[PDB]
């Protein structure tokens, strides 16, 4: 019983951990499309 | 990407002004430097007497 508890704690550690560095890539890609487009119009 | 293009274009249009500006004072002073003469401080020196 104590065993399942420390698996099931362990991979929600990492299921939550997964999400965090999925945000980031969010974020990031976000930003990089977002300053692009805004070199594309000063250009203009 | 918007207020900068506005920045960028207002900021041309300064730079013009003060090119401009110092053409339209050396006009004045070139018209001025031949439009004055005896005539003019009959109407000059006289007004200043006044104030």
């Amino acid at each position: 019983a104590g065993q399942q508890l420390r698996e099931a704690k362990a991979q929600a550690a990492e299921i939550v951990e997964q999400a965090k560095k999925r945000a980031n890539q969010i974020v990031d890609e976000a930003r990089d499309q977002a300053r692009t487009e805004g070199e594309r119009l000063k250009a203009q | 990407a918007q207020a900068e293009i506005e920045q960028e274009l207002n900021s041309v249009k300064d730079a013009l002004r003060a090119q401009v500006g110092a053409l339209a004072v050396t006009g004045a002073e070139k018209i001025l430097g031949a439009s004055i003469d005896a005539n003019a401080h009959e109407q000059l020196v006289s007004k200043l007497a006044a104030e």
